[PDB]
């Protein structure tokens, strides 16, 4: 998954 | 015979690029603002800490980096952090279950930029192949992060010691947005103080687009990554 800020 | 005996801790990460700053990838291309563009916050140069953490300063409040020749205090500006690249001294360490983390060598105080996420930056499309090729050779380790829906860091191939930071459901860093000279990067900054010696964490807030185990070991930790 990717990150998120 | 010992199952406990065959030693596969590796003595050294994978290897990976470790780069200053972020490369563009492909369609993405070069955001860069033009001197005239760039913001000028009203810090004055004759203040104690002009533009910084406890300062008004403007530019900062928005989560934009001074220019030295822009700002009215000169290089006294405290808001360059990002193009000065000044981070707390920081050293890689092996974790039992969240492999390989990283640890400040330096106490940091609470607000502090201790960071840049920096990588290879990516589209959308070229993330998703780049998950997709991942799972198919059964890779566990990601290092992609959202800036804006079409551009993506990842700290995988290329990076920093930021990509070594674990994610925690209780962390001690977090990341932030900022535009530096019209570009938008990732920081990481630091949410309470943190002592030499410790582990530095952020929260990932995962969009997983099933769930990774997490080993954060937080009173709050929901079992899973992200
Ligand atoms: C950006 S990397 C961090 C550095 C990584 N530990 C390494 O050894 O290169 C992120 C990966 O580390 C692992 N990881 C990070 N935080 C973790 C946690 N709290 N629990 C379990 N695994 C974690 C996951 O495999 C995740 O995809
Ligand atoms: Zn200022
Ligand atoms: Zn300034
Ligand atoms: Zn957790």
């Amino acid at each position: 998954g990717v990150l998120r800020i | 015979k010992e199952a406990l005996e065959i030693e596969k801790n590796s003595r050294k990460p994978p290897p990976y690029k470790h780069i200053k700053a972020n490369k563009v990838i492909g369609k993405v291309q070069i955001q860069v603002a033009d001197l005239s563009e760039i913001p000028r916050c009203n810090c004055k140069p004759a203040d104690e800490n002009p533009c910084g953490l406890e300062s008004e300063c403007l530019n900062r409040m928005l989560q934009y980096e001074c220019h030295p020749q822009v700002c009215p205090a000169g290089d006294r500006c405290q808001n360059q952090c990002f193009t000065k690249r000044l981070y707390p001294d920081a050293e890689i360490i092996k974790t039992e279950r969240r492999g390989w983390g990283l640890r400040t060598k330096r106490s940091i105080k609470k607000g502090e930029f201790v960071n840049e996420y920096v990588g290879e930056l990516i589209d959308e499309e070229e993330c998703r192949l780049r998950i997709k090729r991942a799972h198919e050779n059964s890779v566990t380790n990601f290092y992609m992060l959202t800036v804006t829906k079409d551009r993506i860091i990842d700290a995988g191939p290329k990076g920093n010691y930021s990509r070594f930071m674990n994610h925690s459901c209780n962390p001690n860093c977090e990341t932030q947005k900022w535009t530096v000279n019209g570009d938008v990067r990732v920081g990481l900054f630091a949410l309470c103080d943190i002592p030499a010696g410790m582990e530095l964490t952020f929260n990932y807030n995962l969009d997983c687009l099933g769930r990774t185990e997490c080993h954060c070991g937080a009173d709050n930790c929901s079992g899973f990554l992200g």
